[PDB]
């Protein structure tokens, strides 16, 4: 009764979101929180593949996206606590020396 | 759709209503009546949870289907959870898990 | 399908390496022992090339809905584990200089090892995710292995963000394929299309994102700008590690996945990825023109590199000889960016600590040691193409499969950026036998000092006699 | 009119071309992640857009 | 079932946009967990309930806490709000209202018979997983040993 294209360009717009969101931000917590967006919107993408087509195969992949997603999101923010106590300063166009 | 799944969703939708509208009346009524007059250690802590939550959610699924996966199945989570004591091991022996050195 | 005891004498590599992962660290737990460790490793990716003897002993299967193993996924893990080999060799005296905990670098190259052999035995899109993610998170850890080298971090921390952002592009494109074939093996992407409607736009939208995050992971114009840094700030022998094995990997599996699509042969596809071959030699070999850096020049160099793979990957269908024209460059290319990499390693090792300049000065190596500036000499000459090398054979394996699919403007860019390549290659090799103005002792730097000069007489011996390595590469057709 | 040999100079012009063009590619490895974030996503507009169009 | 499944979308959506324009962490975390909520919602509406329970309890309930926990050990740019005047988003969001609107026009033109929402249980879901993945499984098992690996190593104090 639902459609896929609907839950289907409902994880679009999350993804675009979260893009725009990771583009727009000096502070790299926020390019994190973007991180974690676009991957939650490639997991609903899946579980509304899998939901369409009556498998188990979309759960199974939204279970390996959020395995990837606990995953980047601890070495983001080790990566992030790194920069903050080395550099007190969250601001990511600072890390930019290297360049040419 | 038979009636009893419909009338257990329709007490479940009633039961969630209650209980968050007692505990906004109950702060609403206390609000409106009365008179007027750090260490590193807690990201790896939380780390560790995720982690071994996700870790957890793997033996969720296994949990509920025994008796349809067979030996291969108890195979397939003994060396899951070998290498999961392995990295908890890990985590012990090198002071992950030590809050106090 | 399930798994049969035949289907685990067709897993052997995964096992051991898997297995060397697990004793490494209940190692470290043990003790905190830098030689020990790096021998364990060392000693199971050895134990897992004998094993990929082994499973040549036996055939080729289907082992799980994921994967598939032939002769193709045996080059690919042998690759693979060359790779980390050399990785691991060249890493040693990197981390004897480094004043913090070593085995962790080794359990980090061990596991994407692993995620190596998994892309060279995915036969699935889940498998090409979690290989995917397998090579990408161990090098996150190894690219900011010396966090607190702020050259380093600033590498750490560009490819972690630039790869999570790949890896959400990649696996939209997945579910929105899946979504459209309703089955993740790589043989039913596109099954479902018939009567010549192979261009379905949701599958090629769902093949653009996939490819916007392979083609991050490749190095392929415009998702290339993250090479130069990423390879500057982070370790020598992790940057040989990312270069060799990642990028091998990775094309190994796409070679696999636009093997058996469907929709691999549809002409959207094909002149898309033209157009980022070409860009991609022109912009890496136009790029690397003015660089002073070794180790920016050469993630420039992989840009081109990877833009000529890609010529060959496109004349796939068309032609014949593709596949083996790519196991044939892919072996030149890893021998010489093997040592190229690797000399960048030793005269880097052992680490100075994150405030001293990791600058390489290649001038006048040869008034100083003068094997190594022959070695930097070879490849310099190998990525150039020079008839001499394996990089010639390569890139004439690349040709003839260009000329036979009627690839022209794709021939063009390569000999016009083959031409700058030589401009800049021979500008670094005669710089290192020119004066320098102005300015060890231990046998793991003389083994990594072998490894190079075993790349250097295995690249020359097969730009001279290259029948022995076609003759490897043929016999390794996969299950059609 | 023939001392300074000029087919010689025209041609040396595809170098000074190549010199100048790598010049202005090498203005977009300006070092800033965010600018790199958004060149991934311009070209998977670009990617996106000519798989449409094909 | 479709009235969740919309309702849910409709709030994951408005609290997504108040994330990636909001100055506040604490409030950006808050809404993104609603988000997150949201999309369980969304999940339980497909019948994917698994999915769901598993959309609560690890990203909502693990996930979250850790950049939570993080925001409240930074006790944290945000005074110029850049990211609010149009001269900056002015280009990144039409970029990607761009790269939107070609992925509807492809998700628009393809088989869709709707989704039937009969519930897919977790015990088949562990057959699957434990049956034709066990690869999958176990590599991903590694994977997260991989992610623990790194991020001890980076992120511990000294
Ligand atoms: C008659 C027409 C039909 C037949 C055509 C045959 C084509 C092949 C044979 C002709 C090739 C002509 C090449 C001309 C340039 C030769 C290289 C050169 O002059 O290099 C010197 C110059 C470096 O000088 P320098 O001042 O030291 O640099 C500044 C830093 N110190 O170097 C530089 O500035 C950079 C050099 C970059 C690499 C060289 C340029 C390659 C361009 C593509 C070549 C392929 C052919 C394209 C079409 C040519 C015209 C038809
Ligand atoms: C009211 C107007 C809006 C007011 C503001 C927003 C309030 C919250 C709105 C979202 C949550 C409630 C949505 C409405 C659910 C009502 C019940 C319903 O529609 O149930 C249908 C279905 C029952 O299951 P099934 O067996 O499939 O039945 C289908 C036909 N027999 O149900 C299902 O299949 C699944 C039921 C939904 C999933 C469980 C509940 C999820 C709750 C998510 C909360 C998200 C955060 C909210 C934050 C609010 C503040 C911003
Ligand atoms: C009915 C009685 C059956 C007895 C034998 C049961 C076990 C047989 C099959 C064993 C399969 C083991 C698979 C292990 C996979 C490990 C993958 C590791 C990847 C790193
Ligand atoms: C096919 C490979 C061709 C290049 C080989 C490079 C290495 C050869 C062995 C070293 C030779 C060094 C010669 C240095 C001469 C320096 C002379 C300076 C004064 C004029
Ligand atoms: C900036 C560097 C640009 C390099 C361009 C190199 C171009 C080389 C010449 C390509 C010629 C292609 C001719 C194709 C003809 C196809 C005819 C088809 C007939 C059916």
């Amino acid at each position: 009764m639902i459609p896929l294209q609907h839950g289907l360009i409902l994880a679009a717009i999350l993804f675009v979101l979260g893009l725009t969101g990771l583009v727009i931000r000096r502070n790299l917590l926020f390019m994190l929180i973007g991180l974690e967006i676009m991957i939650n919107a490639s997991a609903l993408a899946f579980v509304v593949a899998g939901s369409y087509w009556g498998q188990t195969d979309g759960q199974v992949m939204y279970i390996l996206a959020i395995s990837l997603a606990a995953a980047e999101a601890s070495i983001g923010l080790a990566l992030l606590l790194q920069l903050h106590r080395r550099r007190q300063n969250l601001n990511i166009d600072s890390v930019s020396e290297m360049r040419g | 759709t038979s009636t009893e799944v419909i009338a257990h969703h329709w007490a479940f939708a009633i039961f969630l209503i209650v209980a968050i509208g007692l505990c906004c009346l109950m702060l609403v009524g206390g609000w409106f009546l009365g008179g007027r007059a750090l260490s590193a250690k807690f990201y790896l802590v939380a780390m560790f949870f995720v982690i071994f939550d996700v870790e957890a959610l793997y033996l969720f699924a296994w949990s509920t289907s025994i008796r349809e996966s067979g030996w291969v199945g108890f195979v397939e989570a003994a060396i899951f959870i070998f290498v999961l004591l392995a990295g908890l091991v890990y985590l012990v022996r090198i002071g992950a898990l030590d809050w106090t050195p | 399908m399930t798994i049969t005891p035949q289907n685990l004498i067709a897993l052997l590599p995964l096992l051991i390496v898997g297995l060397t992962v697990v004793v490494v660290m209940l190692s470290i737990a043990w003790r905190r022992n830098h030689f020990l460790n790096a021998t364990l490793s060392v000693i199971g990716l050895n134990a897992a090339l004998v094993s990929l003897w082994f499973v040549g002993q036996a055939g080729a299967m289907d082992v799980t809905p994921l994967m598939r193993v032939d002769g193709f996924a045996m080059l690919y893990t042998g690759l693979v584990l060359l790779a980390s080999l050399a990785t691991c060799t060249f890493a040693y005296p990197w981390l004897e200089g480094y004043n913090d905990n070593k085995d962790e670098f080794y359990l980090l190259v061990l596991i994407a090892a692993l995620g190596g052999i998994l892309l060279a035995n995915a036969n699935h899109l889940a498998s090409l995710f979690l290989g995917i993610e397998l090579i990408s998170l161990p090098l996150f850890g190894l690219v900011g292995y010396a966090f607190r080298q702020k050259r380093s971090l600033e590498a750490s921390i560009k490819y972690t963000i630039l790869s999570a952002a790949a890896s959400s592009f990649l696996l939209f494109g997945m579910a929105l394929v899946y979504a459209q074939s309703g089955d993740l093996s790589f043989v039913a992407l596109g099954k479902n299309l018939g009567d010549g409607m192979l261009n379905e736009p949701l599958l090629l939208a769902g093949f653009g994102l996939m490819i916007v995050g392979l083609g991050f992971k490749l190095s392929l114009v415009p998702f290339h700008l993250w090479t130069p840094d990423v390879y500057q700030g982070a370790p020598a022998p992790v940057s040989t590690f990312l270069a060799t094995a990642s990028k091998i990997a990775i094309f190994g599996v796409v070679m696999r996945l636009f093997l058996y699509a469907p929709v691999g042969d549809s002409e959207a596809i094909r002149v898309v990825l033209a157009i980022i071959a070409f860009a991609s030699i022109i912009f890496g070999n136009l790029m690397a023109l003015s660089q002073t850096n070794i180790k920016r020049l050469l993630g420039y160099s992989s840009i081109s590199h990877l833009g000529y793979l890609l010529v060959a990957l496109i004349a796939l269908q068309t032609g014949e000889m593709s596949m083996e024209a790519v196991g044939v460059y892919l072996a030149g290319y890893l021998f010489s960016s093997l040592g190229a990499f690797g000399v960048v390693s030793l005269m880097s090792s052992p680490y100075r600590g994150p405030d001293a300049d990791s600058l390489f000065s290649y001038r006048g190596l040869f008034w100083h040691r003068p094997i190594l500036a022959a070695v930097m000499t070879v490849m310099m000459l190998s990525l150039a193409g020079i008839p001499m090398t394996l990089g010639f054979i390569g890139k004439f394996y690349v040709l003839a499969v260009g000329v036979q699919a009627h690839l022209w403007w794709l021939v063009g860019a390569v000999v016009v950026g083959s031409a700058i390549g030589l401009y800049y290659y021979l500008r670094v090799a005669v710089s290192l036998y020119l004066h320098a103005p102005e300015q060890p002792s231990n046998w793991q730097y003389s083994a990594g000092g072998i490894v190079v000069l075993i790349s250097a007489l295995l690249v020359l011996v097969l730009g001279v006699w290259p029948q022995p390595l076609i003759s490897i590469v043929r016999l390794a057709m996969p299950l059609m | 009119l023939l001392k300074r040999d000029p087919l010689n100079s025209m041609m040396n012009i595809p170098a000074v071309l190549s010199r100048f063009a790598g010049k202005g590619l090498l203005l977009s490895e300006n070092g800033y992640l965010r600018w790199y974030v958004a060149s991934m996503s311009i070209g998977a507009v670009v990617v996106l857009a000519l798989l449409m169009v094909l | 079932m479709e009235f969740a499944f919309y309702i849910c979308g409709l709030i994951a959506i408005l609290a997504t946009l108040r994330v990636i324009t909001h100055t506040n962490p604490v409030h950006a975390l808050l809404y993104l967990i609603i988000s997150l909520l949201a999309i369980s919602g969304v999940f339980f509406s497909l019948g994917a309930y698994f999915a769901g329970a598993l959309e609560i309890i690890v990203y909502a309930g693990a996930i979250m806490v850790l950049f939570v926990f993080v925001v409240m050990m930074l006790n944290l740019i945000e005074q110029e709000r850049q990211w609010l005047k149009p001269q900056v988003w002015i280009g990144p969001a039409i970029l990607s209202a761009i790269m939107l609107v070609v992925i509807v026009y492809a998700i628009l033109g393809v088989n869709d018979q709707g989704i039937d929402g009969t519930p897919i249980s977790a015990k088949a879901v562990g057959i699957t997983l434990f049956g034709p993945y066990v690869l999958a499984v176990e590599l991903a098992s590694m994977l997260l040993l991989a992610g623990l690996v790194v991020a001890f190593h980076v992120g511990r104090e000294e």
